[PDB]
Formats: structure tokens, C-alpha cells, sequence
């Protein structure tokens, strides 16, 4: 109950924003099955706080001139879980060369980080 | 009622087949209300008979399943027998 | 399609022109059973393949049948 009143909520809604989005998303308020329900509220919650945001973000700042915008997404992986950085700051910062994690990874991903 | 063993009333012990050597080796009291061997020296895995029982249940309050059964009286036998 | 309905209005059935036979229509594919679960939902497509489809319009029938008709039940 907690998890999905906080996350879209605390002035994130009022009694219908959770209503249209426990519809939009098929989040089920009494399951008991943990693993379902976060998955979809977790993919309720990076949309309302991370994705969205940002989309939001690169278009005022391109529709006011406020710079030059470029705008980047990382799509899903599931190969590195054990660092905790995600995908985009681990192929920025070049981490597939650090010899720390070496036989760690591809040579499609020290070529991918590269570019 | 199988699955949880509350079957005083409707089976006896007289039977050949040995319910008490059975219980024994589950450590079981019987009726309520190490390879374990059951009948012909098969290996039995109670919990995996006692889902197996309680699927059976559940698959037979399916409505699809009177469904199946009717395509299923339909196919002919030269290719079901 | 003719032989589709006047099946049915003979038997019950599109598949079968009578009620005590149950060989195969072969003029086309076999019309399949609405079971009303999801994942089920199987249609007849009037094209001219005749397809089986499954879940017309999902989304959009979710968004009137259970998100606009819990807003008018409040
Ligand atoms: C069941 O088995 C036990 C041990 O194998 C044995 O002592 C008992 O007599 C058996 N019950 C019969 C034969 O009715």
C-alpha cells in the first residue's frame, strides 16, 4: 500500500492521478506477489521520475534556445548488475578498460565504449 | 481431502497395500481429519504428489476445460484412438 | 463467409452445417471459440485469408470499458 501511494504520490497526486495510473499501468494495490508489482511500479516510476522529466527537459531547452540539445537513451541490459554503475556512465567513463575488470568484458563493448 | 490425508471415511486399512510402513517413512501419524519408497518400488516425492493433486483439482474447475473436452470428443479416431 | 453463417444458423457452429456431424470444414480455416480470458479472445478476420486474430483492440476497450467506466461510476 505504501509503495504505491508514496511513489506517485506526496503531492505527485491526488486521489484520481493514482486512479489513472494504477489504469494506465496495471498496478495491482492487493497482490501479494512482490515481484510483479514492482516491476510495474518500478516502470510506473521511471517514467514519472526519471524519463519523462527528462524528455521534458531537452524540449524547453531546445523550444526556448536556451542552448544546442542532444539528447542520448541507454536501452535495457542485463550483463553488469554487480557495478553499480549504469550503462551510459560505464561506456562514458570507459570502464570496459580499467584493469580492475579485466576478462570482464567484450571486445564489441571496449569498441562500443570507445565511440 | 487426499492431498492433506483426511481420508478416515473413506478408506479402510484392510488393504494390501501397507499404509503404515508408507506413513512411517514420511514420519507421519496417518489418517488426520533418504529415497522414500511407495507402492512397486517407485520413489515418491510427497510434495511434488501432493501439487500434483491440487493441480488436478484446479484443472478441473476450469471452464476452458469443458471446451477441450468437447473439441477434443470431435477428433476423429483413425488419428486419436 | 456464406458457408460461415449458414453453418452457424444450421448448427450453432460456423465450422459444421449439421448438429450430428463433426468432420472438418475444408472451404476454410476453422473459426475458433471466444473464450473470454486474456490471452484468449480469438476473432474471425474478413479478409481474404481468413485469419484467426486474437484481442481486438485491447487498449483501446480497456481504456473505455474499465478506466472511463470507473469515472463515471464516481
Ligand atoms: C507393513 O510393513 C511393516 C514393516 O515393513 C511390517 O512390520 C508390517 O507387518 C506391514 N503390515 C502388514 C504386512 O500388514
Amino acid at each position: 500500500y505504501q509503495a504505491l501511494q508514496n511513489s506517485l504520490g506526496g503531492e505527485a497526486a491526488d486521489a484520481g492521478v493514482q486512479a489513472a495510473a494504477t489504469w494506465y499501468y496495471s498496478l495491482e494495490h492487493d497482490s501479494d506477489d512482490x515481484a510483479s508489482f514492482s516491476r510495474a511500479l518500478e516502470q510506473a516510476t521511471r517514467d514519472y521520475f526519471i524519463i519523462c522529466p527528462v524528455i521534458d527537459m531537452a524540449s524547453h531547452w531546445a523550444r526556448t534556445v536556451r542552448g544546442n540539445v542532444f539528447m542520448y537513451h541507454a536501452p535495457e541490459s542485463y550483463s553488469h548488475s554487480s557495478l553499480e554503475l549504469l550503462t551510459d556512465v560505464l561506456y562514458a567513463f570507459g570502464l570496459p578498460f580499467y584493469p580492475a575488470y579485466e576478462g570482464q568484458f567484450t571486445l564489441e563493448e571496449k569498441s562500443l565504449s570507445l565511440k | 481431502n487426499v492431498g492433506q490425508f483426511n481420508l478416515s471415511g473413506a478408506l479402510g486399512t484392510r488393504g494390501t497395500f501397507n499404509f503404515s510402513h508408507f506413513f512411517q517413512q514420511l514420519g507421519l501419524p496417518g489418517f488426520q481429519d533418504k529415497p522414500v519408497v511407495g507402492s512397486f518400488g517407485f520413489e515418491v516425492n510427497l510434495q511434488e504428489n501432493q501439487n500434483a493433486l491440487q493441480f488436478l483439482s484446479s484443472f478441473l474447475e476450469l471452464p476452458e476445460f469443458l471446451l477441450f473436452l468437447q473439441h477434443a470428443i470431435s477428433v476423429p479416431e483413425d488419428i486419436a484412438r | 463467409i456464406m458457408q460461415y453463417f449458414s453453418n452457424f444458423i444450421r448448427s450453432g457452429n460456423p465450422n459444421y452445417p449439421h448438429e450430428f456431424s463433426r468432420r472438418a470444414p475444408e472451404f476454410a480455416a476453422p473459426w475458433p471459440d471466444f473464450v473470454p480470458r486474456d490471452g484468449a479472445e480469438s476473432y474471425k478476420e474478413l479478409s481474404v485469408l481468413l485469419p484467426n486474430r486474437q484481442g481486438l483492440k485491447k487498449a483501446d476497450c480497456s481504456f473505455w470499458s474499465k478506466y472511463i467506466q470507473s469515472l463515471k461510476a464516481s
